[PDB]
């Protein structure tokens, strides 16, 4: 019908994916064994979209889990939902990449992609009408930044037509856990722009903000940080899976979102976020949701949108609501903040509705934005990459893998040619 | 009175006779024991002093395992044990074994068995003969039985219901060889043909009846409806009755050409029957779409040269002509220049019954068509393409010569199909 | 030497009517077929 | 083995050439039950009896069907003899192959 | 759906003939309304 | 009726027959004493194909175990299914051949042949209508590859028409437990190709990867090795014993797979191969059964068909399916992998259906396909035979047995003639 | 009567010829030997042996290209001096084929055409084929017109010519030759038929569905257009149109003699099956900008004159209904001084179809010839390409070394500055 194959690479992607496959496991009413224990028919009418039919009333993921280092996959197999992912969907090498993009993309990335290209091809012909592909990784590591993008270069040659969405994890400058990150980031962003329909720039600093100030969590670990990405995961496809007043899918937003193919770097958000103290004295209504999207505080990107102009903005509402308030609020926020939108596109705001709210909640929303201020992140990778390329520092880890230096030169050339044409559109 | 002897051959013939005789028993009310819990049954069933009726069929096969499931089945006490015949070894997709080494061992037992049934019949209308071209017994032995059946009776009708090789899919590899070397001989000793491809019935069932995964019985059930409506005029009363001799007269303009193309309508599900009004206009147009044809051949690619019409159920003589009136007034349907009037309407009273466990819905009216055309001549051409590109290297033929027989029959059979294809063109041209 | 014709030879054996493999090769030894092909009017 | 093998063609050409005459004979003779026959084919048709009203009008057809089976039954007896002889030179060649 | 997946794991050895052709009810026999004799 | 006499040669052969007779005794519900403890009725309907009747409701298999070493019979007789074989059917000699093809074929096999020929004749005349025989052996041995070739070479003269099968085991170049095995290999294939009806090349090397990579057994013993071959032997005579929608037998695949008498080498396969972690995560359906059939990882032959062309293909499905999805998948793999199919034979795929699933399972199918890529197997053997034969090595073992030196030369010339015949059919123009 | 002589220049025309006369030979009914087992007189000439020599000449500067013609199937069809050949080419150097290499062969060419010209009695026009890229197809063709102009002052000389494509190019030095080429087709021609391979590439890809064609497939369409042009001459029709008439009805001013051609329908057999074709259907296809053979957008300009050449089974009543529809469309613009802008041509004989060809046999077609101001922008894209090369004096030393003054480069560019500005101001409506 319209099926998604969920790709999963790197340590980060392996974890948020297990986190992502926890929410859509919770909502669809399927127990950790593999059997459906929900209540309503609507929960199982479209489950072909993420789950594959298997004998005995049991469903299995359309998920491919890849990691060069086998250390992490034992943890995914040993979580609460570790009895759901097929072992043949696990494919692993023996040695990690050591946080080198070159190794994961050229030397040991070659021997594994044939395995990954095989199983996705098995899942390519398994369903009848695929809607697209969807991947999670990190540009700051060695495998997801590396072999994760190698698949992107390969699957785009195999299936040009299908939409490709990437929920990638962009490194933060104020908090850095890797010095060869501005290398691997420079060498993956270059690989993203030509072969990707829509990129969701996720970071970790802004997520550390959100729990601290919006949720007042005293010890926010990686697990709670993984909760919010999985929330935004289901909100993107909350319309494809269910009925509503105004349905949508991945393609309807994407064509409404990309005026020129070089601009597909986004800025995702999640609405109902308040403290554990305020679980009673806080009204769950349409306008207070809209008041929560368009702050710079709820945002899980590493940029302040007030420094740029929102090109296009999409709001996907979840749950049942009367419609008139949304067009009133989305129009209202357009009029008052008229200086923060580009004039050359009218009616900048996109609205879609599903009728079903998520589990344990009455109303939900997801906001995906293309704005100028995403340029502020890309200039400052080059602010770090130039400082490390000019002294040729840490370089010999890369030239030992057979690559040249010109790839480093042309990678900076392509990002420079991205922001330069990105800056003209703000002015 | 009317009688029909069924001479089913092979795994195709036995499994077809399984489906047909089940429908027949519900149609006249016979229990699986063989009793009724007036004499409309005499054309199919027989009589004994205790009221027990036996079918007038002969299930023949050269391998056992097809028919031992009949002998141990639900209808195990309906049939004479003598009527079902079995050989020890089969032909195994080899026309030659079933015709020149294995057939003669068993031809004399089957023929004598035929004799007693036709002794029981006083007035026999026609012999119904069902087989296939892919299998060895259905092609080889059947071609031998026709040859000696004709010398037993010069006149008696010999209808030929057939299973043809499908144009794309195949259950056999050497299957052209049996098919070409069969119609060379049965041409002399047949009176009508009803070739139907399981591919085309596959096309109909999934598209019309919403069974994405049918079985051979589902195809078998449709064939039973076809044979029901042919003989339905003999069995039950009607406005314009038709016999086997009658439709044979108005279907073949030349003895050379006796390969019609059958069609049924309506074939729709009960969910699709609840919402849809069915009228005599609606069912008669469905018999003309290529998507309802049970041979992979398009009558738009050819020209109709004879048509026979069988109405059955709740139908009225007035509305029959108006449907035919509209059918004639369309230029996508063509006719040869030497056939302005090419119709023959039969009207029957009884609506067809339903079989629970079947697929078709209960409907009050139905049509069956038998349209002889030249659009079937393209089907022979595809067979010649595959046969000639195989006979060039002369593959699989060592089985045929090594069993016995000649190699000269191989050359003579192929060119006789070139003549037959050429003959259909002389009808195709207009003066 | 120029190989042997393992298609024309088989077709000839079939046409002669030799079916068993031993007889097929005996016919080969009899009639090997090898591909030797490997190497005044004035009008105005 | 060659002459034994080359004889499989010559053996097999003869039973069908014999078998065709078996079926060709019965068609000329006709059906075994005259009630299975009874139709336009008999020699007592309405067409012929009409013609028999005038004196001296009859048929020579009932003798040409005789001469049709004359050569047909004759040819089978010559054919059966040539068949039976040809089996003896098949078994005797097969037996002598065993001793060799 | 519960029936569609519950009717899977059964020891359903049998010929398709015997699972396809059972004993029919005497109620479902044809009534034979239109017939020739009196 | 249609019986099989199970021939059995060599330590490799005697072990597989013990394992092969296990899975059929389990399926037909035969306990080790021999009685029937099954539940159904179809589980004893065609038992007589394999089992002979003995007094007290006892069945003994129609097996003849032969060997040149006395110690192998005692290990077989001391197994669980030990007292199920009639004791007289064991034929064992006092002296062994010892991996030498010559000793087993002239010197010491010539004293044992008469004793086996007494036994096999008694079992041949025991049944009224033998379908044929069947042997299992290895071509690296001394008795199975030795006297076993002498065994077949005799009884072809006694029973010409009967069907001959061999699940022969040809040595691999990558793994070998013999130094002299090409001499056993080359001098046996020439005798094999003269006198056999069809063959299946099951190489222990290929089954080693399949348990290595697909089943993921940490310790795949020879028992786990010979469980896979036993399912393959059962999966050919399957339609013979159980009723099906579209039946087959040994001959029907035989006539349909071998265009010419010299090509009877097939690469067999088995579809339901899944590891334990894959038992949970699977939806056992017809496409998932077909997708495992055609990936060259599944084959039990040591050659990749991707380097060759699929001459003919046969597939026998076991279970109760919709034969629509039987016919859709075979057609699909015909058109997608068109370059991997010869063009002078259209519709190279042959299908058949058996309703009764394998015990403890629901869906299964076995594959018998003839390719020209098995020429890769032979040329690897002749790569080593001429390597040893140029140095006249290991020859005093063979010359002292009484044979001549030219017999090595002629067997290599025949072997080179076969690979010159298959190869030309690869580079053959259809038009 | 009407007789036509062809003067194929360079590699372009000779391959253009090979498709043309192979179409012409099957148009009339000749055999490759040159005999028929008087519509041919326009194109063939009767000879002593009763053989028909085609009124054609090939002029080419390299031996291999026309050697293929002298060795092909049509070797005996043709007269050897008509295949005129040169030892050494210009190698895409307009200076060489105009000043150095042509002058060794100029007078030989003029001999052979006059000998065929003396054979004819009444001449209408010379149909010559060339390109704007190659040296021989531009430089040699340039000078021969200048002599042919003073040799035949009144005779017509059509210009079927290849325009270098806007994007895809098989050379680098094409724009220098083309800017030098235009003066010949400007002051020494009466019509022209410039076309780029790119648009012919698109229509084959978009409509003919052939994703991998060659230079034969494009050439098949070119001959079909010429076949439509001369169909009035060869065969009778309702409204026969000679070329001088086509010349009269298409050229507004002496300078502007650049028609654009268009053929409809160009449709494969599979797409022809589901699409009925009408007179109204075909005339709309000619005005779709997607099917234009030149990469210019007619909707960016307006029409000054159009020539229609309908062919096959067409009726004048449908033509006017087709014509009246085209007027009632604001998408199609006409210049204000053109109240009526059409030349309607009717023939009876349908266009043929070549075996191994691409177009399906359609009972009705149409040709099109429009003089629009759309083609103006094509030259301005050529002028820039020449401009950005000439300022830095790229490649000039090659032509200067051959012996043209450098001022001729500037003088030629002024002409296209002159030609383009005439198009723009003519397009301006004086209202
Ligand atoms: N439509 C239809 N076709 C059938 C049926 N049964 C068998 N066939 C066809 O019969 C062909 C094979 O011949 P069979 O009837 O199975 O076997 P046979 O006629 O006894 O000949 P042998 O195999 O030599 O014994 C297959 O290709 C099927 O297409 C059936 O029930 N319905
Ligand atoms: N459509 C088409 N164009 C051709 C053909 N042959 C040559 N051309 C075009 O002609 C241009 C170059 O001139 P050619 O015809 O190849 O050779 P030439 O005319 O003898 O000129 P020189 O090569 O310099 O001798 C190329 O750019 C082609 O586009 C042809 O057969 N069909
Ligand atoms: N958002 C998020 N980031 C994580 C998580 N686990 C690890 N990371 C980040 O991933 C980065 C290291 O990625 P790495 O495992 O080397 O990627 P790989 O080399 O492609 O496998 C670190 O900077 C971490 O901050 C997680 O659960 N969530
Ligand atoms: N697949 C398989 N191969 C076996 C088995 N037993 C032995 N072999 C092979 O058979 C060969 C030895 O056979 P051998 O005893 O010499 O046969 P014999 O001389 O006829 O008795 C070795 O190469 C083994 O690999 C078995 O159970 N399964
Ligand atoms: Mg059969
Ligand atoms: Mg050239």
């Amino acid at each position: 019908m319209r099926e998604i194959v969920h790709l999963q690479a790197g340590q980060c992607g392996n974890q948020i994916g297990a986190k992502f496959w926890e929410v859509i496991s919770d909502e669809h009413g399927i127990d950790p064994t593999g059997t459906y224990h929900g209540d309503s028919d609507l929960q199982l009418e479209r489950i072909n979209v993420y789950y594959n039919e298997a004998t005995g009333g049991k469903y299995v993921p359309r998920a491919v889990l890849v990691d060069l280092e086998p250390g992490t996959m034992d943890s995914v197999r040993s979580g609460p939902f570790g009895q759901i992912f097929r072992p043949d969907n696990f494919v692993f090498g023996q040695s990690g990449a050591g946080n080198n993009w070159a190794k994961g993309h050229y030397t040991e990335g070659a021997e594994l992609v044939d395995s990954v290209l095989d199983v996705v091809r098995k899942e390519a012909e398994s369903c009848d009408c695929l809607q697209g592909f969807q991947l999670t990784h990190s540009l700051g590591g060695g495998t997801g930044s590396g072999m994760g993008t190698l698949l992107i270069s390969k699957i785009r040659e195999e299936y040009p037509d299908r939409i490709m969405n990437t929920f990638s994890v962009v490194p933060s400058p104020k908090v850095s856990d890797t010095v060869v990150e501005p290398y691997n980031a420079t060498l993956s962003v270059h690989q993203l722009v030509e072969n990707t329909d829509e990129t969701y720039c996720i970071d970790n600093e802004a997520l550390y903000d959100i729990c601290f100030r919006t949720l007042k969590l005293t010890t926010p670990t990686y697990g709670d940080l993984n909760h919010l990405v999985s929330a935004t995961m289901s909100g993107v496809t909350t319309c494809l899976r269910f009925p509503g007043q105004l349905n949508a899918d991945l393609r309807k937003l994407a064509v409404n979102m990309v005026p020129f193919p070089r601009l597909h770097f986004f800025m995702p958000g999640f609405a109902p976020l308040t403290s554990r103290g305020s679980q009673q004295y806080r009204a769950l209504t349409v306008p207070e949701l809209t008041q929560q999207m368009f702050d710079a505080k709820n945002m899980m990107a590493a940029c302040d949108p007030r420094h740029g102009r929102y090109l296009t903005v999409a709001a996907v509402f979840r749950g049942r609501m009367s419609m008139k308030e949304v067009d009133e609020q989305m129009l209202n926020v357009q009029n008052k903040n008229s200086s923060y939108f580009v004039e050359w596109i009218p009616n900048n705001v996109k609205t879609a509705v599903c009728d079903i709210p998520p589990r344990g909640l009455k109303m939900s929303a997801t906001f995906i934005g293309n704005s100028t201020a995403i340029q502020e992140l890309f200039k400052r990778i080059s602010e770090q990459f130039t400082a490390m390329f000019r002294r040729k520092a840490f370089l010999h880890w890369y030239t030992g893998e057979g690559m040249d230096e010109m790839e480093f030169t042309e990678a900076e050339s392509n990002m420079n040619d991205l922001v330069s044409e990105y800056q003209q559109y703000q002015d | 009175m009317r009688e029909c002897i069924s001479i089913h051959v092979g795994q195709a013939g036995v499994q077809i006779g399984n489906a047909c005789w089940e429908l027949y028993c519900l149609e006249h009310g016979i229990q699986p024991d063989g009793q009724m819990p007036d004499d409309s049954f005499n054309t199919f069933f027989s009589e004994t002093g205790a009221g027990k009726h036996v079918p007038r069929a002969v299930f023949v096969d050269l391998e056992p395992t097809v028919v031992d499931e009949v002998r141990t089945g639900t209808y195990r006490q309906l049939f004479h044990p003598e009527q079902l015949i079995t050989g020890k070894e089969d032909a195994a997709n080899n026309y030659a074994r079933g015709h020149y080494t294995i057939g003669k061992e068993i031809v004399d037992l089957v023929l004598d068995r035929i004799r007693k049934l036709a002794d029981l019949c006083t007035g026999l209308q026609g012999f119904l003969i069902f087989h296939s071209f892919g299998g060895g017994t259905g092609s080889g032995f059947a071609s031998l039985l026709m040859e000696r059946l004709s010398v037993d009776y010069g006149k008696k009708s010999k209808l030929e219901f057939a299973i043809y090789p499908a144009p794309q899919v195949s259950t056999a590899v050497v299957e052209p060889y049996n098919s070409i070397l069969t119609t060379h001989t049965t041409l002399e000793h047949s009176d009508c043909a009803f070739m139907v491809d399981n591919e085309a019935i596959y096309d109909i069932c999934r598209r019309n009846l919403d069974i994405e995964r049918p079985t051979y019985t589902n195809l078998n059930r449709l064939i039973g409806q076809i044979v029901s409506s042919i003989t339905a005029s003999l069995r039950f009363d009607g406005a314009l009755n038709v016999d086997l001799t009658e439709f044979q007269t108005n279907l073949v303009p030349y003895p050379r050409i006796h390969f019609p193309l059958a069609t049924y309508a309506p074939v729709i599900s009960a969910e699709k029957a609840y919402h849809e009004q069915l009228s005599v206009a609606e069912i008669t147009n469905a018999c003309f779409e290529p998507a309802n044809q049970m041979v992979k051949c398009d009558p738009r690619h050819g020209k109709y040269m004879a048509c026979c019409m069988l109405y059955r159920g709740d139908v009225v003589p007035k509305d029959v002509n108006a449907a035919i009136a509209t059918i004639k007034t369309k230029r996508t349907i063509q006719f040869v220049d030497w056939c302005p009037t090419g119709f023959k309407v039969g009207i029957n009273y009884q609506p067809p019954t339903v079989v629970p466990g079947g697929d078709l819905a209960k409907v009050q009216r139905a049509v069956c068509m038998l349209s002889n055309t030249t659009a079937i001549a393209e089907a022979w051409a595809r067979l010649d393409h595959k046969f000639d590109l195989m006979y060039a290297k002369r593959a699989f033929v060592h089985w045929y010569v090594g069993e016995g027989m000649e190699e000269g029959e191989f050359s003579e059979a192929r060119e006789d199909l070139a003549a037959l294809e050429k003959d259909y063109e002389e009808v195709g041209v207009d003066s | 030497e120029l190989t042997r014709n393992y298609i024309a030879m088989n077709r000839g054996a079939v046409k002669a009517g030799l079916v068993t493999a031993r007889e097929n090769m005996l016919y080969r030894e009899l009639n090997d077929i090898r591909i030797n092909d490997q190497e005044n009017m004035t009008f105005g | 083995t060659m002459t034994l093998g080359l004889m499989r063609g010559t053996i097999h050409r003869c039973m069908k050439f014999n078998q065709e005459m078996y079926v060709t004979r019965g068609i000329i003779k006709g059906p075994l039950l005259k009630r299975n026959l009874e139709a336009r084919e008999k020699l007592n048709r309405p067409l012929v009896r009409m013609y028999q009203r005038h004196v001296g009008t009859q048929l020579p057809e009932a003798t040409r069907l005789a001469q049709g089976t004359d050569l047909l039954t004759r040819h089978n007896l010559h054919m059966e003899k040539n068949l039976k002889e040809l089996r003896t030179t098949h078994d005797n060649l097969a037996w002598g192959l065993n001793c060799k | 759906l519960q029936q569609k997946w519950l009717a899977s794991k059964t020891s359903l050895k049998e010929s398709i003939y015997t699972t396809s052709y059972p004993r029919l009810p005497v109620c479902a026999m044809s009534r034979r309304e239109h017939a020739i004799p009196v």
